[PDB]
């Protein structure tokens, strides 16, 4: 199910936010239109280690 | 603005490489370049780590230790040896309440040297993690290692120099380490224990190191050092053999000064709890603020050691003030000392009479 929730939220990510009927507008306007957090997980593993 | 004061206090060939790169005055006061340097260029420290220059733990540990004191950590910088490891190590951390790296170089082993901030991208060239770098120079290109004398200068001015805070008598701990086998940190060694610094060195692997802690006249130092350093003693004339025994028979004279640290122990912190314990041996021998007991328990407290300090004061058992430590267990309880205050109630105190209405309120 966990798994399962993913998908979904990926999902209405793909699509954003948009009313439905304001949904297929924004569809076809897009138609037309169509370092540091590393060097902090070495530490971390390191810390693992 | 302080480009006008470091050329007037050389009375230039100075600039900022972006910590700070400054070059400095062999025939200069090193009491006034500290003050200066305390005043404008960065903070002030209870504790000042001195570097003379299995055992990549060690070295991270006391970083570590550095770190949450915020002490400063002294060292050579040079790119070849440990001082890049600990760079590298102060670096990540950093990345990661402030580290500061001071950094004794001379300019003169430096073969890529310029005149507002310039720009140097790689001899004896150095690692750039340290904050702070001063470059002692005896004005010619002789690669001579006449800034140990500047470095030992400014280490006993900073003893002298009383500071308020962590205790110990009002005075800086000034703790050394060396884990090299070199002329120099053994001449550096000889120079310190003259004075009231304490050298700790762990076994580890060390040419003199080593050495130093089997030991822990001619024919004994004959014996020593017989495998440890074959190629030393190989390239070391007789003469150099003599300032060898001198200078290690000048070092084994005060046992007080000097710590030894074994690498078969597996134990957890040892590396806070050896310094701990020489510092404490230290303090002992300076007799002045030995007196008070309380003096003394402050500065035990303060570090990571609680085991031995029972023994030496909590044991007493001559004569237990009925306050006992009216201001030393309230600094427990503000410095939050886990399995300490234990002791404290073990030996006692009226909790109702401790924790009075004004120090509740406080609190």
């Amino acid at each position: 199910w966990k798994f399962q929730r993913y998908f979904l939220v990926q999902e209405y990510c793909n699509r954003l936010n948009i009313p439905f009927p304001f949904v297929v507008f924004a569809y076809f306007y897009m138609v037309v239109k169509k370092n540091e957090t590393l060097a902090w997980e070495g530490v971390m593993k390191e810390n693992y280690l | 603005d302080l480009v006008n004061f470091i050329q007037a206090n050389f009375k230039d060939a100075f600039g900022d490489i972006q910590g700070k790169y400054l070059r400095l005055s062999c025939d200069t006061d090193s009491e006034t370049l500290y003050e200066l340097l305390t005043q404008h260029w960065h903070l002030k420290t209870p504790n000042l780590v001195i570097s003379v220059t299995r055992m990549r733990k060690i070295f991270s540990r006391l970083i570590y230790i550095a770190q949450s004191k915020g002490a400063w950590i002294l060292t050579g910088g040079t790119h070849y040896g440990l001082m890049k490891y600990i760079g590298e190590v102060v670096r990540d951390n950093t990345i990661s309440e402030n580290i500061v790296a001071i950094g004794i170089a001379a300019w003169g082993m430096v073969s890529n040297r310029d005149t507002f901030s310039a720009q140097y991208i790689m001899l004896y060239i150095l690692d750039n993690n340290h904050t702070h770098l001063l470059l002692v120079d005896n004005g010619c290109h002789g690669h001579p290692t006449v800034e140990a004398k500047l470095r030992n200068q400014l280490e006993k001015y900073i003893s002298e120099r009383t500071s308020q805070d962590s205790n110990y008598g009002g005075k800086i701990p000034i703790v050394c380490f060396a884990q090299g086998g070199g002329r120099e940190t053994l001449k550096a060694i000889n120079t310190s224990v003259k004075s009231k610094i304490p050298c700790v060195v762990v076994e580890g692997s060390g040419q003199i190191a080593d050495v130093i802690a089997s030991l822990v006249t001619s024919s004994m130092v004959k014996e020593k050092l017989v495998r440890f350093l074959p190629r030393t003693v190989s390239r070391l004339p007789e003469e150099e053999i003599e300032s060898w025994i001198k200078w290690l028979k000048e070092i084994l004279e005060s046992s007080h000064l000097l710590t030894v640290i074994k690498m078969e122990e597996a134990g957890d912190e040892i590396v806070s709890n050896a310094i701990s314990y020489a510092l404490y041996k230290a303090f002992s021998t300076n007799e002045q603020d030995k007196d008070n007991w309380n003096g003394q328990l402050k500065l035990l407290l303060e570090w990571n050691q609680l085991d031995l300090a029972s023994d030496e004061i909590f044991t007493n058992d001559r004569r237990w003030e009925s306050a006992d430590l009216q201001e030393v267990m309230f600094t427990a309880l503000i410095k939050d000392r886990p399995k300490f205050v234990r002791l404290f109630l073990e030996n006692g105190l009226n909790l109702q009479k401790f924790l009075t209405n004004e120090v509740l309120t406080e609190l």
